[PDB]
DNA sequence: ATCGATGTATATATCTGACACGTGCCTGGAGACTAGGGAGTAATCCCCTTGGCGGTTAAAACGCGGGGGACAGCGCGTACGTGCGTTTAAGCGGTGCTAGAGCTGTCTACGACCAATTGAGCGGCCTCGGCACCGGGATTCTGAT
DNA sequence: ATCAGAATCCCGGTGCCGAGGCCGCTCAATTGGTCGTAGACAGCTCTAGCACCGCTTAAACGCACGTACGCGCTGTCCCCCGCGTTTTAACCGCCAAGGGGATTACTCCCTAGTCTCCAGGCACGTGTCAGATATATACATCGAT
């Protein structure tokens, strides 16, 4: 029998090595896709500096990392572990998101 | 300044001097205060009055039913079973008021700081 | 041009970024909707930042005008400005 | 304390606080 | 007239450029008229504010045992002191990482 | 090539001497100090624009810059910030 | 007369000049205990400067008044 | 028994309907003024308040609080309960930023 | 006296309309002591400002514009008192 | 010569006092120079901001009976668009209340 | 003494109102709160159209810089049809 | 529980490109001098605020019975963490191109500024109708039945 | 499903006070003219954004498994709620006093503006070492036999 680690260590090791890290998350060039595509409802032929794209992305990592952040509130605070779509909607409503 | 003085001390911003008793020190010259109100908080040390009892040429305010500015001069300290009352003259007519109900004024209070403000 | 690519933001990077906010267990169901708070964010931002190159009489957008974009909304970035 | 600019209430020490 | 033109911020003993900010407050559009003592007390406030960010950043810094002042230190000293929090709540600094913490609550048992 | 381009870099380095003589400082994180520099100088300077016209005076002198930083900066990072302007600008009313 | 003058760093440095003297001998006083000449140094009271020849008696000071000294740096 | 009792809730339900139709100021007046200028005394003695001033600050106060609570009661129900207890708020504040 | 409590001038009552206005069903015995601290804080965080542009405008009286000006700084701005 | 003085407001053909306008701006450290239909625009905007506002708030006030625009016709009307929202989200208005919500929740439930 | 005036926008207020519900009237204590309104509608595009200047290193306000300026404030629908008010207004006064 | 194994921080060699610095210079900052006005100060005033008193009474406060929500414990099955092998596509380098950003000279129309003027807009006055209020009946949930 | 029985709503009456309209008037807005310069425009340069291609391997992805967890149920039990009775301080109305906000008049020192000289800081360049990288390893910690 291989060793095999309880599940929900893996997960802090994660959070552990990610909460020291600096690099970014997600690949740059599906994120660049995505942004030409949202862009490509205002104008067409829209060119984009690399740096303003790289400031597109730290926005949204900086952005979706402090959703989370409230996530795990709202979702301890329902004596839960796990973090669900209605944490989700219920910290966007609190902070004045959507309404 | 130990734990069995019987000091007059006011206990918030501009405060009126109430006597009290040492029990305990907070830090940083903070000494509390057992007022006889059912108050208790932390008191500065420098704001705080050593006298016990007070003496004689100072000016204090005698409370009773709805009193709040009378001003007089203590020029009694009368032992009454361990209760001692302070004769306040006010006009050459001396009362007597009790050591609960009595208040050291701002005005009053500062020709005393200088001196016993510890 | 016309490909989804909001599918781009794979199941591992939602991971990596609740990972670090500090989640240890995710349900299956929160990709669906993570994409579309974000997406949401982006057609803010960029709706902002086209507008300000349209004031530009400009065709390419700057980090400028994306950094001017985010102080609109209380968002602002420090090392672009 | 609130006036004319200030003379009185410059500083004590440095603010450490951790 | 001339000469020797000592430098206003020498005058002030600061660092900044006080001239500068004359021309960052006039041609700024803020009013009529500037104070001759305005410029002088926003260069002051600068660089405190700038000074102590920076002695915070060198101390996070010389506890990686690094020497330059990477953006990671930075905001590892902005999120720190609670009383430069509520001055950057609502900022972000590129590559800056985040605080770590963990909740108790996540944190295994072995009981 | 002749568009010359303003910012606090040599500053930053200048007051670091004095702080930390020995440490330095990346162009990324002299780029954050050059945008915090400018945001804190906005923020204050829009307080101060207003508070000249919220007591419909049309100058601005040294004392609304002491309001305006008061009104910003909590806490006792405030009375430090008021200390060094008052500092400074006694100083340089006696030259 | 017990009064110390207070610097821009936090020294604290008494002087002992009766109520009546000019500003001179406060300096004089001033430099035997530092040393820093009179271009180098000037004295404010409550906002306002200082006149050298001017009686200390006229400021209205009184026990145990805080002065400061301002460092006038030439060069 | 003989007296006529609700069940406990109607009532509840009943004041919330009121009160969401009124307008009128809900906090009474003297003691919040009472309170507002013993605020006051910690920043300096001896201040005069305009009437209007104190009706400004007493109405945004109200208009805050009710905020607040219209947060706690979305915190409540998505911890699966209806009262209102103090980690309610706390977890609010803490969603909004101001803890 | 001198300086009561005074913050009990917050009633008890007077905190379930707060509350109700929300549309609150249950409140829990300790929702009242938390809601006046959390009162107090919001109190000492304008009227600091409101001191400091008094202050700033060298007068005693604490006028109207200055609250709706230091609620304005903190984003909650008022309508109506204004003029 | 004149011989006439036609108001810049009926050229506009706006009931806001686009003269004023100029006044704000140019007295209102914008900029050194500030443009001939620019006040003319935010007269013109100003005029359809308000107009939407009043238009909701006759409505909101008919329902209850009354001729006379009370505030809290004026936060029911803006609270009741989800546009007027997004403008004044962190706006609160004197003598507004709340408006009328009870969640599904909290309603009672016989459900027999 | 002599009292100083105090300019707002009461009168203009009632010929909306007359446009819109030629019957219906406004209470004072309401009135306010629309005084104030357009003061600070005004302060938000005004204001944000200083920075539009700035960041094209312009020194004017031309009509141009309030259009991007309203595209900004007013969000989706209602900036739509204020810009076509804005240019509805800008087009009578140049042919006059 | 002691041992195994994995991740990790450990120490060391190293090679680069980003950082600190040396230099040219030029454009923005300093120094004098002048004119004009915004701001400081003195004096007045009346308005708004503070305080104090007296009377009703709505609201607050205290006690109690109880029912309904909160909370703890237990069973379950299911959705999710974890490891692995397979596969897609990100990432890096190098290239070629030109659309478009960016700088420069021109001039012209647009806006600041100033004087005369006059009518739009503000302050004070006044009146009546829309709103507040009180009683009285009709009507709608509500809970024990 | 069905009634007492309170709670809420609506018709009518009453009255009052504030909103709307009027009048007089101070002053900001309009008009007309001059003028300087901000920017619209044409032109030129050259940078980087775009596109492509090829190689690599890190990373995504599908799958299988099993266990920790979300959830529903139940039981207890306390703790808010509704209600009544008692207490109290809020609220309204009124009266006096004077602190200070607001105003006007007056003066003058401060600051914009202009011109001239000069050096502080930026663009550019260049040497070098701080740190990333690769690799061997003692360590701890995880989890089980």
């Amino acid at each position: 029998k291989p060793h095999r680690y309880r599940p929900g260590t893996v997960a802090l090791r994660e959070i552990r090595r990610y909460q020291k890290s600096t690099e970014l998350l997600i690949r740059k060039l599906p994120f660049q896709r995505l942004v030409r595509e949202i862009a490509q409802d205002f104008k067409t032929d829209l060119r984009f500096q690399s740096s303003a794209v790289m400031a597109l992305q730290e926005a949204c990592e900086a952005y979706l990392v402090g959703l989370f952040e409230d996530t795990n509130l709202c979702a301890i605070h329902a004596k839960r572990v796990t973090i669900m779509p209605k944490d989700i909607q219920l910290a966007r409503r609190i902070r004045g998101e959507r309404a | 300044s130990f734990v069995g003085l019987r000091v007059v001390a006011k206990w918030s911003s501009n405060g009126y001097f109430y006597s009290g008793k040492i029990t305990r020190d907070v830090g940083a010259g903070k000494y509390k205060l057992l007022f006889d109100d059912g108050y208790e908080c932390d008191v500065l040390g420098k704001d705080i009055l050593l006298c016990d009892p007070i003496p004689l040429d100072t000016e204090v305010t005698a409370l009773s039913e709805d009193e709040y500015f009378s001003a007089g001069v203590v020029k009694g300290h009368r032992k009454e079973s361990g209760e001692l009352y302070y004769s306040i003259e006010k006009e050459g007519q001396r009362k007597w008021y009790k050591r609960m109900a009595v208040i050291l004024s701002l005005e009053q209070g500062n020709r005393l700081r200088e001196q016993y403000g510890l | 041009v016309l490909r989804d690519n909001i599918q781009g933001i794979t199941k591992p990077a939602i991971r990596r970024l609740a990972r670090r906010g500090g989640v240890k267990r995710i349900s299956g169901l929160i990709y669906e909707e993570t994409r579309g708070v974000l997406k949401v964010f982006l057609e803010n931002v960029i709706r902002d930042a086209v507008t300000y190159t349209e004031h530009a009489k400009r065709k390419t957008v700057t980090a400028m005008d994306v950094v001017y974009a985010l102080k609109r909304q209380g968002r602002t970035l420090y090392g672009f400005g | 304390k609130a006036a004319d600019i200030s003379l009185d209430n410059l500083v004590e020490g440095k603010r450490k606080r951790r | 007239a001339r000469a020797k033109a000592c430098t206003r911020s020498s005058r002030a003993g600061l660092q900044f450029p006080v001239g500068r900010v004359h021309r960052l407050l006039r041609k700024g559009h803020y009013s009529e008229r500037v104070g001759a003592g305005a410029p002088v007390y926003l260069a002051a406030v600068l660089e405190y504010l700038t000074a102590e960010i920076l002695e915070l950043a060198g101390n996070a810094a010389r506890d990686n045992k690094k020497t330059r002042i990477i953006p990671r230190h930075l905001q590892l000293a902005i999120r720190n002191d609670e009383e430069l929090n509520k001055l950057l709540g609502g900022v972000t600094i590129a590559q800056g990482g985040v605080l770590p913490n963990i909740q108790a609550v996540l944190l295994p048992k072995k009981t | 090539k002749r568009s010359r381009k303003e910012s606090y870099s040599v500053y930053v380095y200048k007051v670091l001497k004095q702080v930390h003589p020995d440490t330095g400082i990346s162009s990324k994180a002299m780029g954050i100090m050059n945008s915090f520099v400018n945001d804190i100088f906005e923020r204050i300077a829009g307080e101060a624009s207003r508070l000249a016209h919220y007591n419909k005076r049309s100058t601005i002198t040294s004392r609304e810059i002491q309001t305006a930083v008061r009104l910003l900066l909590p806490g006792e990072l405030a009375k430090h910030a008021v200390s060094e302007g008052t500092k400074a600008v006694t100083k340089y009313t006696s030259a | 007369m017990q009064i110390f003058v207070k610097t821009l760093t936090g020294k604290t440095i008494t002087l002992e000049v009766e109520p009546s003297d000019t500003i001179e001998n406060v300096k004089a006083k001033i430099q035997d205990k530092e040393g820093i000449p009179p271009d180098q140094q000037r004295l404010i009271f409550a906002g306002k400067q200082l006149e050298d020849g001017r009686t200390l008696s006229d400021y209205n000071i009184q026990k145990e008044s805080t002065l400061h000294l301002v460092l006038r740096l030439r060069g």
